[PDB]
RNA sequence: CUAAGAAAUUCACGGCGGGCUUGAUGUCCGCGUCUACCUGGUUCACUGCCGUAUAGGCAG
C-alpha cells in the first residue's frame, strides 16, 4: 500500500486460455487475486534482481472472449469443455468442468525500490516484459505480436517528481493507450452503505449483493431499479476455517516448509469504469493485504473513494 | 461524464484496427472526422491540402457533440424559466472543457 | 365566445422574386434586354480579427492566429463595369378579401370575425393603409443595402390589366422621403387602385421596376442563401448569393418585408420610423421587440379584445390589426 | 451601460475590383479603349499574366464610393449602447472633422499602394483621379505615384483639396465617386501581378483582376499609430493590428492600445484616449466589422 | 510464486409440396439569414540543363 515511485505498463497482453470460473459463485472475468499473485512472481523472478518492489497492478481488460453457449431454449450460459486423454483401461475419462476464456489486458504496476536510480528507463521496462512473455496470468500462456508490431514496446513514467501539471499533462499519455479498456476497483464501502440502507428488514451481506447483481423490475408503488455504475461481483479474497498448522503436519501439501491454513473464499463488490474517470491513477492499484493472526486473506484497491 | 468517455470509448474502437480509414466512402456531412477519428499512418496523405500532416483545435466536431448534447435531451419547456437548464448549460460546459482538453493530444 | 383552435389567414399583397440587371443610365427607358448580374465566386483571405475570447491574452496564440490566415471562399455579385444602373423588377399581386381565413374550428367565432372587418372596411376603407403601401412602392424600401449611396433612385410602376400597361406611374424614390408619408396628387392615383385591390372591388396586378444609379463596377447585394456543411472553408462555407436561372435575385419575403413596413405607431417611438407590421412587433436588426405582449398594444391582446369582449381599439390601432390579416399567418392557437 | 452582443458596422469607402489593361506610355490621350490582360498557360501547368510585348504600361481602373455616416451601426441589440456611441461620435465629428483621416486617406490614392506588386521596379506611375457628380466628370485629378512618399506622408493643395473631397463624403455632406485610373511603366511584355486565387488568376471578362478588398486592404494603411515603432511605415488599420508577412502582430491586449481596449474607455468607461489615437478608433468604423460580444 | 500445476468431442445426413393481401383518402398557412476580410506562406525544393556529380549567360 506504499506510494508507487514509478508506473510501469504492460501495453497490450494478449492472454490465450485463461481461468473464467473465478470463485464458486461468481463466474466470468478471472479473480483479481491473480493478478495480484502475477506481479508477486515477477517480483520474484525480476524485481531481486533490478532491486525494485513490484506490488500494485491495474486491471484494464481491453476485451474478454469467454468460451460459452446457451443451449437450445435455455436462457443461462453452460461452457465449453475439453477432451482429455482415456483411463488406464482406456475407456473413457471423467468430466470435470473448467471455465475458458480468452483475454486481453493491459497492466500498471508500482515500482519503489533503487533500481529506478541506477538502471534507466527503458531497461527497466525491457527486462519485465522479456520476462513475462514466457509466464501465465490467469493459468493460460500469453501471446506474441504479429503482422502490424505496433502495440509491442512499453511504457514508465516517473510519477514521484515533478510539478503537478507535469504530472497531469502526463497521465494524459497513460490513458490514450489505455482507452478501449475498462478499468477495474473494488468498491467495499457501497456494500457498507446498502446494508445500512436495507434495515427495513434485517438482510445479509450475501443477500446484498443478489440485490446488485440484478435487473430488479420494480412494480410501481413497469420500473427498473438504476445502477449508478457496472457494479459486478467479484472475489475479495480468503478466509481461514482452520487453526494454523505447522509446516510438516498436513498430509499433501506443495511443500514441507510453509504453514497452512484450509480457507473459503471471500465475496466483495467491484465496479468497471473507464480509465478517464478516475483522476489520480496510482489509486486504481489492487494490494494484497492480509493479518495472518486471524483468518483474513484478502485484497483490494485502496485510497480510491 | 459517462457519454464524455463513452465518446472517447467510441474513438479509439473506431481508431483501433482500421488503419484504411479514408474520406472516399459516403462523404455528405463529415466534415473534420478524418481530422479526430483519423488513422495515424505513421506519415501523412496529402496533395492538394496541408491540413493532413498536423492537426490544432479539432473542436468543431466537439461542438457538434455540444449540439447533439443539447438534442439528446429530448423536450423540456418548463426548464428555460428554472436556473435548471442554466445549471444543465453549466453541466454543458463544464464537461467540454475536460472534453477540449482531452481532445488536444490527439492531434496537438 | 371563444377564439378558434386554428386559424389561418391566406396572405394579400403576394410579391415574387426580384432579379436584377444592369445598363447604363438613360438607357433606363430601354431597359428591356439588359443582362443580368451574375454571381460569381472569388478567394478571400483575411486575419483573425474578431471578439476575443475569454482569458485569452495570450500574444503569442495571437501571433500563431497570424501563421493560420483565413483562406475563404465567397460569392460576390458585381455590375458589368461599364453599367451604373441597377434594374430591379417584381411584380406585386393585390389579392383582397383579407377577412376571411382559409382554416377555422369555430364557425361562430369566424362569423363574429367577418362582421367585425366589415364595420372596419365600411366605416374607414383601406386607403388609408394603401395610402401607406404606396410609399414603400414609392421610396425604394425593398432596395435594402443597394440604396444607401445612391446618386439617383427612380421607381416606375406599372399596371397591367391584359398584356398591355393599364397605367404608369414615375416616381423620384430620393426626394420622397424614407420615414415621412406625404400625400400626393400622383401617389393617390395609386393609392386608389391598391385600396380597389384589398376590398376587393376589381383586379390589380403591378409591374414594379426601380432603377438606381450606383457606379461603374461597383457592388449590390442579393439575399443570401443559408449554407449546409460540405467540408473545410473552400467550398463556399461563408457565403451563398440567391440566384434563380442565374440572375441574382431577391427573396419575396425579403420584399414582402419591405412593403409592410408602415407601422409608425408603437408603444414608444414619435417619429424614429416605421416598423414592419408584425405581431409582437420587431426587427431582428434591432433585437428589440416593440409592441410588448404585457403591453396592451400587442396583435394578440387587441384582436381578443375586440371580437371576443366586444369593445373597439384605438383608430389609431385598428389600422395595426388590419394589417396584421394582410399579410397572413398562422393565428389563433 | 455595456457593450451589445450584436455590433454589425456597414462598410464605408467601398472599392471595386480593377480590370487591368496594357497599352503604351505617351499613349495616355487615347487611353480609353485598350486591350486587357488575359490568363494563359505555360509548361507544370501554371497561370501567369504579362503584357503583350508591343506595351509598356499597365493600366488599372477601378471605381470608389464615399458613403459617410461612419457612427451608426447597421445591427445592434441595444439602444442605450447605441445612443451614447452616436454622441461620442458626435463628440469626434464636432471638435475635428475627417479632414486629418482623410488627409491620410487622400495618399492612398495618389501614391498608388494598390499597385501591390506592381509598383515596387516600376519607373514611371501616374495616376488620374476623377470625381464624377453625373456621368460627366466633375472634377479632375493628375498625380505621381513615385514623388509622393510611400513610406512618409506629406501634404499638398491638391491632395488637400482632394482631401476635402472625401471629408465631405465620410461627413455625409453629399455624394462622392472616384474613378481611379493608374498608368504604370513596368516594361515590354513584362509580368503584372494579378490577384492570386484559390491556382487560376482572377480575371472576370477573361480579363485579369484584382480582389476589392485587397484594393481597400491598400486604401487603409493610415494607422502610423503603433505601441512599438513608427520606423517600418505604415499599416494597414485593424483591430489587433497585425502584418501575415511580418508575421508578429502590434497592438496585444496585454497593452492598453487595443480597439476594444480604446473602445471600452472612450465609449463606456469614459476614458479619453488621445487625440493621435482617436483617428485609430474611427478608421476601424470605416472598416466595419461583427464587433460586441 | 497466480481456484497453482495436465488435457484431441469425433464420424454421417434431401427440408419440401401449395398460395389473390385487398378497398378508400385535401398537408395545410407564415416568415429579412445578415457583418467584415492581402491568398506575393514556392500549384511540382521547381519549368529547360552540359556529366546524378550544390558543376550555372543556370530562363534563375
Amino acid at each position: 500500500v506504499t506510494d508507487p515511485e514509478a508506473l510501469l505498463l504492460l501495453p497490450r497482453l494478449s492472454i490465450q486460455n485463461a481461468n473464467a470460473i473465478s470463485s464458486p459463485l461468481t463466474w466470468g472475468f478471472p479473480s483479481p487475486g491473480a493478478f495480484t499473485g502475477f506481479v508477486h512472481a515477477l517480483q520474484r523472478r525480476v524485481g531481486i534482481s533490478l532491486d525494485i518492489e513490484l506490488d500494485g497492478v491495474g486491471i484494464v481488460c481491453h476485451r474478454f472472449e469467454a468460451q460459452i453457449s446457451q443451449p437450445a431454449g435455455k436462457r443461462t450460459k453452460v461452457f465449453n469443455l475439453t477432451r482429455n486423454p482415456l483411463n488406464r483401461d482406456g475407456s473413457t475419462a471423467a468430466i470435470v468442468e473448467e471455465g475458458r476464456a480468452h483475454l486481453e489486458v493491459s497492466l500498471l504496476l508500482g515500482v519503489h525500490g533503487d533500481g529506478l536510480d541506477d538502471h534507466p528507463a527503458q531497461e527497466i521496462a525491457r527486462q519485465v516484459q522479456e520476462q513475462a512473455g514466457a509466464m501465465r496470468l490467469a493459468g493460460g500462456s500469453i501471446l506474441p505480436w504479429c503482422n502490424e508490431r505496433f502495440p509491442a514496446p512499453n511504457a514508465e513514467l516517473l510519477m514521484l517528481g515533478g510539478s503537478d501539471e507535469q504530472r497531469r499533462k502526463n497521465q494524459r499519455r497513460l490513458t490514450r493507450r489505455l482507452l478501449p479498456g475498462f478499468a477495474l476497483v473494488s468498491r467495499e464501502a457501497l456494500l457498507q452503505q446498502h446494508l445500512e440502507t436495507l434495515r427495513t428488514t434485517l438482510p445479509e451481506a450475501t443477500t446484498l449483493d443478489a440485490l446488485l447483481d440484478l435487473c430488479r423490475i420494480n412494480f410501481e408503488p413497469w420500473q427498473v431499479r438504476d445502477k449508478p455504475g457496472w457494479l459486478v461481483p467479484i472475489p475479495a479474497g480468503y478466509n481461514a476455517l482452520s487453526p494454523l498448522y505447522l509446516p510438516g503436519e498436513v498430509r499433501n501439501a506443495r511443500d514441507r516448509e510453509t504453514p497452512l491454513r484450509f480457507v473459503e473464499n471471500l465475496f466483495g463488490l467491484g465496479e468497471w469504469l473507464s480509465p478517464h474517470r478516475v483522476a489520480a491513477l496510482s489509486d486504481l492499484l489492487w494490494y494484497h493485504h492480509a493479518e495472518p493472526d486471524k483468518g483474513l486473506y484478502r485484497w483490494s484497491t485502496p485510497r480510491f473513494v | 461524464a459517462q457519454i464524455c468517455d463513452e465518446a472517447l470509448q467510441y474513438a479509439a474502437r473506431l481508431r483501433e484496427l482500421e488503419p484504411g480509414w479514408s474520406a472516399t466512402p459516403g462523404c455528405q456531412l463529415h466534415d473534420a472526422e478524418q481530422l479526430w477519428l483519423d488513422p495515424l499512418r505513421a506519415q501523412t496523405d496529402e496533395t492538394f491540402l496541408q491540413r493532413r500532416l498536423r492537426g490544432d483545435w479539432p473542436a468543431e466536431v466537439g461542438n457538434r457533440f455540444a449540439n447533439w448534447l443539447n438534442r439528446a435531451v429530448s423536450s423540456d419547456s418548463q426548464i428555460l424559466g428554472s436556473p435548471e437548464a442554466a445549471q444543465w448549460s453549466q453541466e454543458l460546459s463544464k464537461e467540454l472543457t475536460m472534453f477540449k482538453e482531452i481532445l488536444e493530444d490527439e492531434r496537438d | 365566445l371563444s377564439t378558434a383552435s386554428v386559424l389561418a389567414f391566406e396572405r394579400k399583397l403576394d410579391p415574387s422574386d426580384a432579379l436584377m440587371s444592369a445598363g447604363a443610365w438613360a438607357q433606363r427607358d430601354a431597359s428591356q434586354e439588359w443582362p443580368a448580374v451574375t454571381v460569381r465566386e472569388k478567394s478571400v483571405r483575411g486575419t483573425i480579427s474578431n471578439r476575443l475570447k475569454t482569458k485569452d491574452r495570450d500574444p503569442a496564440k495571437l501571433d500563431a492566429s497570424i501563421q493560420s490566415p483565413n483562406l475563404q471562399t465567397v460569392d460576390v455579385a458585381n455590375l458589368p463595369s461599364d453599367a451604373d444602373t441597377l434594374k430591379v423588377r417584381f411584380t406585386l399581386r393585390v389579392l383582397g378579401g383579407a377577412g376571411t381565413p382559409s382554416a377555422c374550428n369555430d364557425a361562430a367565432y369566424r362569423d363574429k370575425l367577418l362582421q367585425t372587418v366589415a364595420t372596419y372596411v365600411n366605416d374607414q376603407g383601406f386607403a388609408e393603409l394603401a395610402r401607406r403601401y404606396a410609399h414603400n412602392l414609392a421610396n425604394a424600401r425593398f432596395l435594402w443595402r443597394n440604396r444607401v449611396g445612391a446618386e439617383a433612385v427612380e421607381v416606375r410602376i406599372n399596371h397591367i390589366r391584359q398584356g398591355e400597361v393599364a397605367r404608369a406611374w414615375r416616381f423620384d424614390a430620393l426626394a420622397i422621403g424614407l420615414r415621412d408619408f406625404k400625400a400626393d396628387a400622383e401617389l393617390d392615383a395609386l393609392a386608389e387602385l391598391i385600396a380597389s385591390g384589398l376590398s376587393g372591388s376589381g383586379h390589380v396586378l403591378l409591374e414594379v421596376v426601380a432603377f438606381a444609379r450606383i457606379g461603374d463596377g461597383q457592388e449590390v447585394f442579393p439575399s443570401q442563401e443559408l449554407i449546409l456543411d460540405k467540408g473545410d472553408k473552400k467550398g463556399q462555407k461563408s457565403k451563398t448569393l440567391y440566384s434563380v436561372r442565374d440572375a441574382a435575385a431577391i427573396h419575396s419575403q425579403k420584399i414582402g418585408n419591405a412593403l409592410r413596413t408602415i407601422d409608425t405607431w408603437y408603444p414608444d417611438e414619435d417619429g424614429l420610423g416605421p416598423i414592419a407590421v408584425e405581431p409582437y412587433g420587431s426587427v431582428t436588426s434591432q433585437g428589440k421587440a416593440y409592441r410588448q405582449p404585457k403591453q396592451k398594444l400587442d396583435f394578440y391582446t387587441l384582436l381578443d379584445n375586440w371580437v371576443l369582449r366586444d369593445e373597439a381599439p384605438a383608430v389609431e390601432q385598428q389600422h395595426y390589426v388590419i394589417a396584421n390579416l394582410i399579410r397572413g399567418g398562422v393565428f389563433g392557437e
